[PDB]
């Protein structure tokens, strides 16, 4: 399985396909400069406990999406994808 | 509180191993299984395998069959990678990250990285 | 910001009766007049103030007698001559007076008063006088019935409205009065409990938010 | 001739008597189901064992001591315990003091113990803190004895329940005190019902310089409850 | 369908049978005044509830796991409390074991428990620490579950009290205790009577990968008491 | 355990006046008598007077009556004694003593001493 995420840089809907369907079952991840990591969207639409609740996840059979109302400073992140439906778990390229 | 604190940095002459550790405190260690990660500087990451140290069963990627084993001891409280037979392009962050209790894989806690 | 505590013995029960709940005489109108529209006219609705609006629509049958009382406080615009007042109770099917000197303050068939300003104040008690048998706090309805009726009027549900009017002749001074009504609801019956209002009002006639 | 009450015992007294302040006992809360209606634990057999406390020194200048009752028990023992985790109690006490001088000394104290004592401060408007009243263990001393530290009298002190020790006669003195607040259980860690005050009216002499003279107080709760920590559901 | 005992109270079983272990309850000591005659304190409403233990993982590759019951509860709540200042215990327990898991899973439990379970150690020459045996809360797990760690094979294993959990039919299992020791009291601080074992004979399965199938395992003293802390002299 | 500490040594020109402290800890402060000593490098020692911190009454011996004097503080548990119109001879070393309970002179606990 194969997931492409279609914009390269971003200079605010940050889309992800899918080779095949995957059933809900994806995560979406940020990673800061420094190099820490957290989840952001767990299940495709649901919020992680301790997150600004600006951010939100689309659903559909194999095409998802994230939503970002407002910008900010340090919102300023490469953000990844995560299909956990069937070993091996593959991530995504990343925007930004 | 959950933490993950891994070794410091090291490097290494080609046709070597290397081993590593993900030193873990805060909670029941023999319930949770313990992912590693590769991500080559520039890129985006890539699941290397896990361990689970209630069993010491593991599940590697096809890619890292021969490249990676992986152990886990009880006692100290210690997940281990060990590689072999290093090149020039195994030159990477290796991350740890944390299971669910249920067996799911989504990450909430993390290491903080080990270049090679 | 002190944080107390004291421990509460307590036995009764009588207090939260729905009788002396609601017996408590509040004030519904304060409205000035000048003499030298010269004259006080206010129909008998209840939710005019929403401190007592707001506890009268806990129910939505309910039955109960006015107990008016009217508190005239005078001033010249230094000392008054003898003021005399008339308190004309209207009720529906008799005409209203639209003038102080009108012929409808003759009319002997509705009930008046004539206090003066030196006196206690005056006080009559008016009985239930809906023609159902409960007054509809809420009504789900039109008076109206073809497309146009203003939706939750219920024509059986009005009282009447009562007339305030400084008797005397023109005298050479002028002076302004201000009328204060304060209404005691007795022998209260209530029925069907409803949820208390959150959201503040928006209109007198209707439930807006 | 002994006051076995529990775990320990002051052995060896004086012949003593057990004058009631007032009239009363401490009776266990009689009825009452419309207050704190979780039924109070009532500890019996683990909280009445005379906590003897620290021995004072009298000495000619001395000039008197106070202790505030469940201001003096809130760090000691099985009932300084219960007073952490419980927020009422309820409970009345009894207070044994004794002294101990040879045939050779000669002085006078008053035992007496005073309900709602609100103390003063002397010549200034800021009313007194929280550390010059909560003072534990230790108590604390009269600065102005003869006007009680709020102005009544001394002369006057013997309306609230009291004792004599008089070092010709006796050594020994007894008060047993009831629930005497107007609310049926108190907080303990922010109001004394009772103060216990020894004042020594005659100072005492001796041909040599200043026998130390010294006494023992002890207290012991009487008939005490709490609330209730353990429910069904 | 509650087991509401003093503070706690876990509710809502499915139906199940107090198989007593052979054929006795506690007991509560009927006559020894020949032994440690200071009268035992005997506390009943204190100690009585349901202390839950933490929930374990059951995977397919499990194998199984043991508590040693008087030193699960050493240091856990108020039965932990009087094991210290205390040298002489007496009580019989009660456990309740319930795995939960949906219609699709498929597995079978051995609910064991073991008096006097001295244990081995494999392929050498010397006898088991003091930390391999003294494991506390967490427990341990069978390292050779065939031969129960000590050589006597789990086939025969029935001869000990026990119940199955079967996930086609059940979920749940309760054995009560008596008191199993040749002396009258016992030192809960070196000496452990029972040793309540699990052990997953037909392992799980399902379609999809390493079902959890948590399980929860509750222990309560039934019948308990200690030497006596407080005297007269 | 009972210590008294002192404080560290000091000099002063003549025609002045110092002061020092004995403080106590380890003990209930308002017991005992706080006695203080007097010894010239070389020689006996002397007794200077006591402070009864129960009743603030002092007893001074007949040399040191004008010399010095003793004070006693409740609340930071110290003990001082201030002397007056130093000359040539006041160069000693000055101690300070616990009583007993009851009002006996025999010293047990002492301080180290603090030169002038």
């Amino acid at each position: 399985i194969q997931m492409i995420q279609s914009p390269s840089s971003m200079f605010v809907s940050l889309s992800c396909r899918a080779s095949q369907d995957i059933r809900g079952n994806l995560d979406w991840y940020q990673q800061k400069p420094g190099g820490t990591i957290k989840l952001l969207i767990y299940s495709t639409s649901n919020l992680n406990s301790g997150v600004p609740s600006r951010f939100s996840g689309s659903g559909s059979g194999s095409d998802y999406s994230l939503t970002i109302s407002s910008l900010e400073s340090e919102d300023f992140a490469d953000y990844y994808c995560l299909q956990r439906n069937a070993y091996p778990l593959t991530f995504g390229g990343g925007t930004k | 509180q959950v933490q993950l604190q891994q070794s410091g940095t090291e490097l290494a002459k080609p046709g070597a191993s290397v081993k590593m550790s993900c030193k873990a405190s805060g909670y029941t260690f023999t319930n949770y299984w313990m992912h590693w990660f590769k991500q080559r500087p520039g890129q985006g990451l890539e699941w290397i395998g896990y361990v689970n140290p209630n069993t010491d069963y593991t599940d590697y990627n096809h890619k890292f069959k021969d490249k990676a084993t992986l152990t886990a001891d009880k006692s100290s409280s210690t997940a281990y990678m060990q590689l072999s037979s290093l090149t020039s392009e195994d030159s990477a962050v290796y991350f740890c990250a944390r299971g669910t209790f249920g067996n799911y894989a989504s990450f909430a806690y993390w290491g903080q990285g080990t270049l090679v | 910001a002190i944080q107390t505590r004291t421990v509460i013995n307590q036995h009764g029960v009588s207090e939260t009766l729905v009788e002396n709940f609601l017996s408590r005489a509040a004030l519904v109108s304060k409205r000035s007049f000048e003499y030298k529209k010269n004259f006080f006219k206010w129909t008998i609705n209840t939710r005019s103030f929403v401190q007592l609006r707001r506890k009268l629509e806990l129910f939505t049958y309910l039955r109960f007698d006015a107990e008016i009382t009217i508190l005239t406080t005078v001033a010249v615009n230094v000392g008054l001559p003898d003021l005399t007042l008339q308190a004309m109770f209207v009720p529906t099917g008799a005409l209203t007076p639209e003038k102080q000197d009108s012929f409808h303050w003759q009319s002997g068939s509705n009930a008046s008063v004539f206090f003066k300003i030196s006196d206690p104040p005056a006080r009559i008690t008016i009985p239930f006088m809906c023609i159902n048998s409960a007054y509809s706090v809420f009504y789900d309805g039109f008076a109206g019935f073809e497309k146009n009726g203003l939706y939750g009027i219920n024509p059986a549900d009005t009282i009447g409205n009562l007339c305030v009017r400084i008797v005397n002749e023109h005298q050479p001074v002028g002076f302004t009065v201000t009328v204060r009504v304060y209404m005691k609801p007795k022998h209260i019956k209530a029925w069907a409990p409803r949820p208390p209002r959150t959201l503040p009002y928006m209109s007198i006639a209707n439930a807006n938010y | 001739l002994q006051l076995k009450l529990g775990n320990s015992a002051i052995v060896t007294q004086e012949a003593a008597n057990y004058c009631c302040a007032y009239g009363e006992w401490p009776n266990y809360l009689p009825d009452h189901e419309a207050v704190a209606i979780d039924k109070p634990t009532q500890p019996e057999t683990a909280t009445d064992r005379f906590y003897t406390l620290k021995s004072v020194k009298w000495e000619t200048g001395s000039t008197g001591w106070w202790w505030k009752l469940p201001d003096a028990l809130n760090n000691i023992g099985m009932f300084g315990q219960n007073v952490q985790h419980h927020y009422l109690y309820r409970s009345g006490f009894l207070i044994h003091v004794q002294c101990n001088a040879t045939k050779f000394h000669q002085g006078a104290l008053l035992v007496v113990a005073i309900p709602e004592h609100q103390r003063g401060a002397h010549n200034t408007n800021t009313s007194p803190g929280f550390d010059d009243i909560m003072k534990g263990e230790e108590g604390g001393t009269f600065n102005h004895p003869y006007v009680l530290d709020d102005g009544t009298s001394l002369a006057c002190a013997t309306i609230f329940p009291h004792q004599w020790i008089n070092l010709r006669t006796n050594n020994s003195a007894t008060i047993v005190l009831p629930w005497m607040n107007a609310a049926p259980m108190d907080f303990p860690l922010r109001h004394n019902q009772w103060t216990l005050a020894i004042i020594p009216v005659v100072p005492l002499g001796t041909r040599t310089t200043s026998s130390m003279v010294p006494i023992t107080v002890s207290i012991a709760p009487m008939c005490c409850e709490f609330n209730g920590l353990r429910h069904a559901i």
